[PDB]
RNA sequence: UGCCGACGCUCAUCAGACCCCAGAAAAGGUGUUGGUUGAUAUAGACAGCAGGAUGGUGGCCAUGGAAGUCGGAAUCCGCUAA
């Protein structure tokens, strides 16, 4: 259906970021603050969830 | 505080003829001529040196926001350097599950079409950057290649085509399908 | 169910405790005021740690009784359960009033007893933990999560005494190898040269 | 502590320094302890095998520059990863039993193959499997009676050629190590005597 | 065409669920028929599980037993094994002496993957104290003795 | 003040701007600036790119079973560069 080799370069673009806990904004995988203001650059930071 | 002195190198190579008009680089060799202007960083370049092999990027009397642009610019003119020298070629494949990618490539390589992604029948067309040429390639099943002098274009196009082939209001970590940058590199090796 | 901590914060009223004089008054939220190995000797838990208010204020029973129950449960999931001890030196006597709207308004209006807080000056100690030397990072984390139960500003202040004592760690063990501190269990007493000379043949015996 | 045990590696080189002068230094390449005490079992009443700081033997022995002249070459000769072993008997049987005492590795990705590896005709044991990870090397291998039967030798890896990850899985179902990382001698002690 | 394969038995006595069946496998053995040796021949078990290795030739099996390195001194230790339930209070409350690690010592020597006879004392005698048994003792009574006043042949 | 005023701080896609006084809190920020305290650094440190994390042990514990990872008393050895 699909080679493992394209595949992790999809879930390296797509879905392995972090996700910030106040302004859920899609972060680069070594972020340990958010860059919206909105949010005030947080450190509250969480994975993407891996889908099943 | 203010640091009195902060100073910045960049060795040019044998290859590489460059000049400079204030604080405009332009930079000249073997596959052609990259000009940048840097009126907005207000700092002093010197061309020392004799037969100028080597450049002098100084910051006097800067603060920690002003010191951080001196090796930004030293990036810059290494990026040229190694654009005008080497080039830029950035290799990128095209992901897919069920419907192929039909890639075609129009106006000799400044215009790319795209066409069933996701089964769609919306046809994208990229325009390209002023100076970067993409071209199918060959031994490898689903690959596009941009070419160019300037890593700002080149990578701007490829983020273009990137963002170009994107899934709408569906789960992205399921649909795994785009095209997507794989490669960065040079033209010839080093 | 009752009013927010904003109404009755500063400590505006004279102290009315209960008495003889203002009665039914409800019972306070705290009760349990020290708590952990409370039953372990002097010199085992010889450090201590303090929070201390920056404020004059009031702080309400249930407040004292939800920032000691937190400090309890990080200090039992991080020391163990017999290893620290944990004391509230702040008992709720300030009763405050509540003045019901079921149409009188204002005649008569002299509050019902509501609940206990305690009245709090600066400088003053609020919970102080006393463990091993080993565990410092844990009691300031400790009462770092019991900062968030109170209004207004505290301090994290480790003290220069030993344990729950009035005296300094750095001279308590020569003061206790002279036989000027004697142990007598949470704390110590302190022997003078002031008694009859029979105590000192005992002690020295 | 590492204040104390920075101080018991000085003795340990200074008390060992004048016991063996003849050493020839082996290269530690991606070995393990489990390897290290194999080899310590057969080396105890011969060769004593020590580990350390490079730096930390680069200050140890040039601190031995002014009563013991004869340690003067093993500066220039100390780079990269490098431990000891320190031997007093004999030159040519070190170099015999040590490339003899060898245990299997198993395949990496970016490990170069310094020889011509066959793979050999051998049942693999397990019956219908993914055949599609067979023909893309090019390995001809024809599915017999279920279980995956291998034909012929295929030259999977030669000299000069970089290695991925492509062939690891195959390698590590079927229990098949090619090469065995083992202790390379780089350089040769004997009392000043500098060999290749 | 010989082939042997790395199984953990239980005892002498016989078990209910079976995880022995995929490794005899590919060469067709019965599952019991091989599972009524290999807890006869062992035997001195019983109650505890080991290591009992199984080298299986082109035709019948060969029962090897590997012991295990504290599993040696559950066996020297003698508790009396209750039924299959495990039940509460099964520990070992028990006196060991000196006498009871040095075959240990004397088995690993000839096995060859230890330091000297210190050495191959050190492992066993620090790990006696591991599972939660005592040899007349805690772990600070085999610092002492062997300074100086060891057993060292 | 149209003084060739002095020394700093501060960028706001909600800047700030003078007793009463006419609008803000707890909590945060790897924005930037100044301090306090504690580490380790040429017996070569923080990054950054590999090996290795096991022998006892699948510890005893409580369980339908939890095997360095779902609880809790514990928290010791070898080889050791580890
Ligand atoms: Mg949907
Ligand atoms: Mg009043
Ligand atoms: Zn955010």
């Amino acid at each position: 259906i699909i080679e493992p080799s394209l595949r992790q370069l999809a879930q390296k673009y797509n879905c392995d970021k972090m996700i910030c806990r106040k302004c859920y904004a899609r972060l680069h995988p070594r972020a340990v603050n958010c860059r919206k203001k909105k949010c005030g650059h947080t450190n509250n930071l969480r994975p993407k969830k891996k889908v099943k | 505080m203010k640091t009195i002195l902060s100073n910045q190198t960049v060795d040019i190579p044998e290859n590489v003829d460059i000049s400079l008009k204030g604080r405009t680089v332009i930079v000249k060799g073997p596959r052609g001529t990259l000009r940048r202007d840097f009126n907005h960083i207000n700092v002093e370049l010197s061309l020392l040196g004799k037969k100028k092999k080597r450049l002098r990027v100084d910051k006097w009397w800067g603060n920690r926001k002003e010191l951080a642009t001196v090796r930004t610019i030293c990036s810059h003119v290494q990026n040229m350097i190694k654009g005008v020298t080497l080039g830029f070629r950035y290799k990128m494949r095209s992901v897919y599950a069920h419907f192929p990618i039909n890639v075609v490539i129009q106006e000799n390589g400044s215009l790319v079409e795209i066409r069933n992604f996701l089964g769609e029948k919306y046809i994208r067309r990229v325009r390209m950057r002023p100076g970067v040429a993409c071209s199918v390639s060959q031994a490898q099943k689903d690959e596009l290649v941009l070419e160019g002098n300037d890593i700002e274009l080149v990578s701007n196009s490829a983020a273009l085509i990137q963002q170009a082939t994107t899934v709408k209001n569906k789960d992205i970590r399921k649909f795994l399908d785009g095209i997507y940058v794989s490669e960065k590199g040079t033209v010839q090796q080093a | 169910g009752r009013r927010p901590a904003r109404c009755y914060r500063y400590c505006k009223n004279k102290p009315y405790p209960k008495s003889r004089f203002c009665r039914g008054v409800p019972d306070a939220k705290i009760r349990i005021f020290d708590l952990g190995r409370k039953k372990a000797k002097v010199d085992e838990f010889p450090l201590c740690g303090h929070m201390v208010s920056d404020e004059y204020e009031q702080l309400s029973s249930e407040a004292l009784e939800a920032a000691r129950i937190c400090a309890n449960k990080y200090m039992v999931k991080s020391c163990g359960k017999d290893g620290f001890h944990i004391r509230v030196r702040l008992h709720p006597f300030h009763v405050i009033r509540i003045n019901k709207m079921l149409q009188t308004g204002m005649r008569g209006a002299f509050g019902k007893p509501q609940g206990t807080v305690a009245r709090v000056h600066i400088g003053q100690v609020i919970m102080s933990i006393r463990t091993k030397l080993q565990n410092k990072e844990h009691v300031v984390e400790a009462l770092r999560r019991a900062k968030f139960k109170f209004p207004g500003r505290q301090k994290i202040h480790i003290s220069k005494k030993w344990g729950f004592t009035k005296f300094n760690a750095d001279e308590f063990e020569d003061m206790v190898a002279e036989k000027r501190l004697i142990p007598d269990g949470c704390g110590v007493k302190y022997i003078p040269n002031r008694g009859p000379l029979d105590k000192w043949r005992a002690l020295h015996s | 502590d590492r204040a104390t045990w920075k101080s018991n590696y000085f003795l340990k080189i200074i008390q060992l320094l004048d016991d063996y002068p003849k050493c020839f230094i082996v290269g530690a390449d991606n070995v393990g302890s489990k390897q290290m005490q194999q080899i310590r079992m057969s080396l105890r009443g011969k060769a004593v095998v020590l580990m350390g700081k490079n730096t930390m033997m680069r200050k140890a022995i040039r601190g031995h520059l002014e009563n013991n002249p004869a340690l003067e070459k093993l500066l220039p000769h100390i780079r990269g990863n490098v431990g000891f072993v320190f031997t007093k008997e004999d030159l040519t049987e070190i170099r015999d039993m040590l490339l003899a005492n060898k245990v299997p590795a198993a395949a990496r990705a970016g490990a170069i193959a310094p020889c011509e590896v066959t793979v050999p005709a051998q049942n693999t044991g397990l019956g219908p499997e993914k055949t599609s990870f067979f023909q893309a090397l090019g390995i001809t291998t024809k599915i017999s009676r279920g279980t995956i039967e291998i034909l012929s030798d295929v030259q999977l890896i030669k000299t000069g050629d970089k290695v991925g990850a492509s062939e690891a899985t195959l390698l590590n179902m079927l229990n098949i190590s090619p090469f065995s990382f083992g202790l390379i001698i780089q350089q040769v002690f004997d009392n000043g005597s500098i060999y290749n | 065409e010989i082939k042997v394969v790395y199984l953990r038995c239980t005892g002498g006595e016989v078990g209910a669920t079976s995880a022995l069946a995929p490794k005899i496998g590919p060469l067709g053995l019965s599952p019991k028929k091989v599972g009524d040796d290999i807890a006869k021949a062992t035997g001195d078990w019983k109650g505890l599980r080991i290591t009992v290795k199984l080298t299986i030739q082109n035709r019948q099996a060969q029962i090897e037993v590997v012991p295990s390195a504290s599993a040696l001194i559950i066996k020297a230790l003698k508790e009396p094994p209750r039924d299959r339930k495990k039940q509460k209070n099964i520990k070992h409350s028990g006196n060991i002496t000196f006498d009871e690690i040095v075959n240990i010592a004397r088995q690993m020597r000839h096995r060859s993957l230890a330091r000297e006879l210190s050495g191959t004392i050190k492992e066993i005698l620090g790990t006696a104290q591991s599972v939660g048994c005592n040899v007349d003792g805690r772990h600070p009574h085999d610092i002492i003795d062997d300074i100086n006043s060891g057993a060292v042949e």
